[PDB]
């Protein structure tokens, strides 16, 4: 168990590091989060008390060096650093653990929701979506467009997510229009996971990554890319048997996690209808359906 | 974007555009089985694709052939209407390509985007217009062709005449927008007003009689008389 610590709290801020969350009130010592679990990427996320606006954060990996995070009062935010001295960093921890001022990561035994949202998230992938390669970690925020937004300004903060567009000569093949258009087979098959993505695990991790970055900044980019990468595979009629029963257990799982009160604004009415009641697999998302009919029977 | 009465004056400038109208593509009559069940069986039909400013009408003739074998023809119906537009357009002059195609039905839309991806400068429109373009086979004409046909054919016409020579494209258009929708509101009616003084007659090389001009005035009116007493004889007024 790995530990994020925190030079200093200066200002009133909401903390949340995975699916938690916790108020640290102005100037109240605060060191850090302890007890962080191996194994999985986490993002440590914050959002002023005097400015909610800017949802911001950081993806990591504990297995790829030691973390901490310090306010810088000159742009005004909580900044993730890498401490290379591994001695002092282990002595700055233990030191702040003796003295009992760390939340630790409260994960509940039973409980496999975080596993279930980043199963098929790595490090090296996100860091490729999110381009700034001389930090191990990737900093996030409400704002960020993607590749595809710009197209439609700045490119160096930009999420780099692949490309999706059902109206483009990718998605289209010379003769096969109809065919093509409303059956996206080839597109998901052969374009996306033969061609881009090389197999469905990479795709299902871009996938969940677009949507942990729509639910935990609001991110609208993030959204669109989380709703057209479903999209495309409930309007193929040929899927590997495997990625749609995967498939329903994320998106049941990413449903489950989803607050109640965001959903009119995170969920896409038509997308959800069309891949719940008329699309190619219409009868293939048992979870899903299930649980989006018993929390969210408004939106359809 | 949408074509609508704002904007009406567009279709008279000088940027190249056409109309299409697939309404007549896919045409069925519906009829009972030995077994007391129902079936269709389709007859010829016509893509209707019309440059407003020069009356050059592209009558591309689909063949009852084209659905032989195939499913849910009133879907493949708008897909073959945009691969058949799609083709005209290829085989166009560069200079003649256009640079709008305004669909009437908003069905069309994304049949005919997917199949001109790549002419990524063509504006593919919808329109507010409830043009009177099914009435095409009410022009003797063209159903004349059209039922004739034994293999696909594209025909071409101009639907105005020789009234440009006379009157300017808005006013043609206009003229014309009033002779189909009288077609469509009473057909048998405005094709007696059509016709009625055997002295007045269609040229071989012409759709529509040879009017003077006064006498055109007058079947103008006729016409508009129709279709506001249709719309009494309809709603009762
Ligand atoms: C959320 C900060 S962690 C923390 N804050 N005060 C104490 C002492 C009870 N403590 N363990
Ligand atoms: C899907 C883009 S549309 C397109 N691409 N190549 C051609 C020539 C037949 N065409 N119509």
């Amino acid at each position: 168990m790995n530990t994020v610590p925190f030079t200093s709290a200066p200002i009133e801020v909401t903390i949340g590091i995975d699916q938690y969350s916790f108020n640290v009130k102005e100037n109240q010592p605060f060191h850090g989060i302890k007890d962080i679990p191996i194994g999985h990427v986490h993002v440590i996320h914050f959002q002023h008390a005097d400015n909610s606006s800017m949802r911001y954060g950081y993806w990591f990996d504990c297995r790829m060096g030691n973390f901490y995070i310090q306010y810088d009062p000159k742009d005004g935010l909580y900044k993730m650093m890498e401490e290379r001295d591994g001695a002092k960093f282990e002595n700055i921890v233990h030191n702040f653990k003796e003295r009992q001022m760390m939340v630790s990561y409260p994960k509940i035994d039973e409980d496999d929701t975080w596993y279930n949202l980043t199963e098929f998230v790595q490090m090296d992938k996100i860091r490729k979506i999110v381009r700034k390669d001389e930090n191990q970690f990737s900093y996030v925020d409400s704002s960020m467009t993607t590749v595809q937004e710009n197209e439609l300004s700045d490119p160096a903060h930009s999420l780099n997510y692949t490309v999706i567009n059902f109206k483009s000569r990718e998605a289209i093949r010379p003769g096969h229009e109809m065919e093509d258009f409303l059956d996206k087979s080839y597109y998901l098959n052969t374009v996306m996971l033969q061609g881009i993505f090389k197999n469905s695990s990479n795709y299902f991790g871009e996938l969940q990554f677009a949507f942990l970055n729509a639910m935990f900044f609001g991110n609208y980019g993030s959204s669109l890319q989380w709703h057209a990468m479903i999209e495309l595979i409930c309007s193929s009629a040929t899927v590997p048997k495997h990625m749609l029963d995967k498939l329903d257990e994320i998106l049941y799982y990413q449903i489950k996690t989803l607050p109640e009160q965001y959903s009119d604004i995170l969920l896409n009415e038509r997308v959800w209808n069309i891949c719940l009641y008329s699309s190619f697999q219409k009868n293939s998302l048992h979870n899903t359906e299930k649980i989006m009919e018993n929390k969210y029977p408004e939106l359809l | 974007g949408a074509m609508n009465s704002s904007n009406y004056a567009e279709l008279f400038n000088n940027d190249i555009k056409l109309f299409v109208d697939d309404t007549n593509v896919y045409r069925v009559t519906v009829h009972k089985t030995f077994e007391g069940n129902v079936a269709t069986k389709a007859i010829n039909g016509c893509i209707f694709t019309l440059n407003p400013k020069t009356g050059h009408l592209f009558l591309k003739i689909i063949h009852t052939s084209v659905w032989a074998g195939q499913k849910r023809l009133s879907q493949l119906a708008k897909w073959k209407t945009a691969e058949e537009v799609s083709a005209l357009v290829r085989s166009l002059p560069k200079e003649e390509q256009p640079k709008q195609i305004i669909v009437t039905r908003k069905a069309m839309l994304d049949p005919l985007e997917v199949h001109m991806l790549d002419f990524p400068n063509i504006a593919i429109r919808p329109t507010e217009l409830r043009l009177p373009f099914s009435a095409a086979m009410s022009i003797d004409k063209l159903s004349d062709v059209v039922m004739k046909a034994t293999e696909p054919q594209m025909v071409l016409f101009n639907i105005y005449d020789d009234w440009l020579d006379r009157i300017s494209s808005y006013t043609a258009f206009s003229r014309l927008t009033l002779l189909l929708r009288a077609l469509k509101t009473n057909e048998e009616s405005a094709k007696m007003i059509l016709l009625s003084d055997p002295t007045i007659t269609i040229k071989s090389y012409h759709l529509w009689p040879s009017f003077t001009d006064e006498q055109w005035i007058t079947i103008e009116s006729q016409m508009r008389d129709l279709i506001l007493t249709e719309y009494g004889r309809k709603y009762n007024v």
